[PDB]
């Protein structure tokens, strides 16, 4: 029941061409002919802009076409425009007969240049401690495009629990923020050596990491 | 042209009941099979469930069967979902969508050609709160350049939003108020940052003015190193 694999983050300049790949496996875009796209801007419903594969419903731009091969299929958008900045899904039928949508990608039209996150990491305070309570706060902020993956660290491992995400807000500088939560209880925060707030931006990271005193 | 709307939404209990409707107009309802689809709150679309063309077996996703019930009234052009045992991350949005291709027995051929505008679903024990506000002391963690970053946590409370100003609105330059996450609670928590010279930790006061107006609740905390 994972979704299909979209990436996070596709974008062009004005004019260019750029492709949203979707990838699922024989059991879904794989296995049948029925994919199909939608288009979501922010604060309205999908739309439909591509089914089975290839086709174009009436009122759909022609810059936009569709393929398939193998367990991958794409999305091609042509001649990039400020209008075609949103969420993208795609959906397959799949061998359960059920319909299984992609994790969505947002398409960024390129309007000035990508800058990678700021990155503050702050520990919990001696108040919330008291309090019985801990929490890690992962502030990140002026980055464009606008889409991040967090992930947290206990010394040098994954942790994965207690962990609350922003989704990125966009800024009156039209960069965006966002924010990390990571809860522990006291004893957890005190017995590690150290916690890690990573922030992946367009293929790169930026770490910061603060310790018990 | 189509039209589907859906109504139902509202706040309900973990462990409750909704049931959703959705009215379909401007085209044959009976020929079509039916969907609902939902959004958590700034996540992605979920398919949730299917309804065929002529009384034929329904479908579901895994994350809903057993739970939720779909179902048709063709002489209202109406789409229903009963949903119980409500969870908090069964919050959404609930779109109803058309099946584009005629008289389908599955999801399949054509996609969903149409949407409703949704309606929201919140499942939640939640009720109005006032924030709990800690202070995130300046320290060589948070300075660069002979800048110190400091700030304000706004822990757990409901509903939104909260504003934070930093001494009594005197202070602007450098101020950043983050947008809240939302916990599994049904709770929310923000941080408000400011930016000031290194330099001046030691001679100048720094507060931040927490106002929950919701709540009717008001927290000023000096935050120093």
């Amino acid at each position: 029941q994972s979704a299909l694999t979209q990436p996070a983050s596709v974008s062009g300049s004005p004019g260019q061409s750029i492709t949203i790949s979707c990838t699922g496996t024989s059991s879904d875009v794989g296995g049948y002919n029925y994919v199909s796209w939608y288009r979501q801007h922010p604060g309205e419903a999908p739309k439909a802009i591509i089914f089975d594969v290839t086709n174009r419903p009436s009122g759909i731009s022609n810059r936009f076409s569709g393929s398939k091969f193998g367990n991958t299929a794409s999305l091609t958008i042509s001649g990039l425009q400020a209008e075609d900045e949103a969420d993208y899904y795609c959906a397959a039928y799949t061998v359960a007969s059920t319909l299984l949508f992609g994790g969505g990608t947002k398409v960024t039209v390129l309007r000035q240049p990508k800058a990678a996150p700021s990155v503050t990491l702050f520990p919990p305070s001696s108040e919330e401690l008291q309090a019985n309570k801990a929490t890690l706060v992962c502030l990140i902020s002026d980055f464009y495009p606008g889409a991040v993956t967090v992930a947290w660290k206990a010394d040098s491992s994954p942790v994965k629990a207690g962990v609350e995400t922003t989704t990125p807000s966009k800024q009156s500088n039209n960069k965006y923020a966002a924010s990390s939560y990571l809860s522990l209880t006291p004893e957890q925060w005190k017995s590690h050596r150290s916690y890690s707030c990573q922030v992946t931006h367009e293929g790169s990271t930026v770490e910061k990491t603060v310790a018990p005193t | 042209e189509v039209q589907l709307v859906e109504s139902g939404g509202g706040v309900v209990q973990p462990g409750g009941s909704l049931r959703l409707s959705c009215v379909a107009s401007g085209f044959s309802f009976s020929d079509f099979g039916m969907n609902w689809v939902r959004q958590a709150p700034g996540k992605g679309l979920e398919w949730v469930a299917f309804v065929p063309f002529d009384r034929r077996i329904n479908y579901y996703a895994e994350s809903v069967r057993g739970r939720f019930t779909i179902s048709r009234d063709d002489s209202k052009n109406t789409v229903f979902l009963q949903m119980d045992s409500l969870r908090p991350e069964d919050t959404a949005i609930y779109y109803c969508a058309k099946h584009r291709s005629q008289w389908n027995f599955w999801p399949r051929e054509g996609g969903l050609d149409h949407w409703g505008q949704g309606t929201l679903v919140t499942v939640s024990s939640a009720s109005t709160k006032g924030p709990s506000v800690f202070p995130l002391a300046p320290s060589s963690k948070s300075t660069s350049g002979g800048t110190a970053a400091l700030g304000c946590l706004v822990k757990d409370y409901f509903p939104e939003p909260v504003t934070v100003s930093w001494n009594s609105g005197a202070l602007t330059s450098g101020v950043h108020t983050f947008p809240a996450v939302l916990q599994s609670s049904g709770l929310y928590s923000l941080s408000s940052v400011v930016t000031v010279p290194s330099s001046s930790l030691g001679t100048q006061t720094y507060i931040c003015n927490v106002n929950h107006k919701p709540s009717n609740t008001k927290v000023d905390k000096k935050v120093e190193p």
